[PDB]
């Protein structure tokens, strides 16, 4: 196993706002077997330090729904921890390509294996993106087929105070 | 009867509720502790003006 490296001079406060999920790449039997009727999906990121400050939004059957998160730093820039919120345990994350004007690409990784994820800024992704974004899906070592793509519609924000998870 | 409830996992993209919390150990002490869900609420509301 190796780790990719980071975004060389990422800075939080330019890397802000919105980011609406694509699609992720990862070896995980869940979107194998349960991926059917998945949700539509966003990251929103913030400045707070080297560390960002994140929410995930998405709909649950039909309600919206707040992951908020803190991507605790590892010491390097553009690389993180997730603080380790649950017995899980830390999650290693990363942001490896990106524009801040069109598009972004992280890698997650727990227990060994490594995942991907696709975001646009906007509700329209490139292709060229795109085929950038299948290269770092074949640096994860996952193929094309382990790529699943969330709602490309129906996108959510600024849900009600309980359906914000308070994960920190 | 109450264990439902929320977590999201970055790593694979699923919100979903957690496993922890599902059974207890009863003490012998107590022949029954049953775990059904209920609530009651009662209103009233009176006015009078003259």
């Amino acid at each position: 196993i190796s780790t990719i490296q980071p975004k060389a001079n990422f800075d939080a406060q330019q890397f802000a706002g919105t980011w609406l999920l694509v699609a992720v790449g990862s070896a995980c039997r869940f979107l194998q077997e349960q991926g059917h009727r998945a949700e539509a999906t966003t990251l929103h990121v913030a400045p707070q330090g080297t560390a960002m400050a994140v929410s995930t939004f998405r709909k649950l059957d039909g309600i919206c729904w707040q992951v908020r998160q803190l991507y605790g730093d590892t010491g390097v820039l553009g690389r993180f921890l997730l603080q380790a919120r649950d017995a899980r345990g830390a999650v290693h994350v990363v942001v490896a390509e990106t524009d801040y004007q069109s598009f972004a690409v992280l890698y997650l990784e727990r227990a060994g294996q490594l995942s991907v994820k696709l975001y646009a800024r906007s509700l329209p992704v490139s292709d060229s993106v795109l085929s950038g974004f299948e290269q770092r899906v074949q640096e994860a070592h996952l193929t094309e087929d382990q790529i699943f793509y969330f709602p490309k519609y129906g996108f959510c924000e600024a849900a009600d105070q309980f359906h914000v998870l308070d994960e920190v | 009867g109450e264990w439902r409830e929320l977590r999201y996992d970055s790593t694979c993209e699923r919100l979903y509720y957690g496993d922890d919390e599902k059974y207890f150990r009863k003490p012998y002490n107590f022949l029954k502790y049953h775990f059904e869900a209920l609530a009651d609420t009662g209103i009233s509301s009176e006015f009078y003006d003259n």
